[PDB]
């Protein structure tokens, strides 16, 4: 999840936007 | 936008920037 | 632990100390 | 709410634990 | 992306996160 | 400019982007 | 509350939100 | 200390109070 | 090296960059 | 104390430093 | 004062902490 | 540049004064 896709991989901006509610 | 990692307290406060009013939800263990 | 005044960013940041890898959700009015 | 609690006048982390998943 | 209220360092830790390793200049007035 | 703008006002990211290298 | 790895500023910002009015110190070479 | 034990290795919130004046 | 205004975390922060390993005592009033 | 005098006022790095340990 | 590494957002804060009024740049690609 | 002197080596307060305007 987020961790393993922002953290441990890098992730975008645009990504990190999934987890708005 | 550039991209890169993101890790503990550093993840949360991009979350704050990106969602900002919008609210999110943190969830490490998915 | 003592009483907080948490604005911002600093909110979140308080809420990932405190919640940690159960994670958490930030949930602004409006 | 909360965030608009620990902003305007404070909160305590007991109340913070609240939010926890 | 939401709009942004972003005072003294927050304003930088912003520009880092938008920005990355593209680099940015942080020039405040006077 | 910026610095103040989004201080005292409210800015962007897309705003900000305009001060990247 | 969780556990977890706090290190450089991460470690006295946490001191800060648990202590808070009542201070504390921060000792790395104890 | 306090880096060997909430660093190095984890701590909890508790622990850091023990850092408290 | 310029003049600050440093509230809060941001303190305790600017506390940790300027003292280091050398540590430092955080003490507010009451 | 430095705590107030920071945020009330302003201060200097070199004023921080005496709170070093 | 004393040394250290600062990575990230960490370097930026510092660079805030230090130049302040008279802003700075950050350049990872140089 | 202050990537590899900063951060994977280390720096000083001082070296740090170069990278401001
Ligand atoms: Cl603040
Ligand atoms: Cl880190
Ligand atoms: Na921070
Ligand atoms: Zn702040
Ligand atoms: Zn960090």
């Amino acid at each position: 999840g987020i961790v393993e896709q922002c953290c441990t991989s890098i992730c975008s901006l645009y990504q990190l936007e999934n987890y708005c509610n | 936008f550039v991209n890169q990692h993101l890790c503990g307290s550093h993840l949360v406060e991009a979350l704050y920037l990106v969602c900002g009013e919008r609210g999110f939800f943190y969830t490490p263990k998915t």
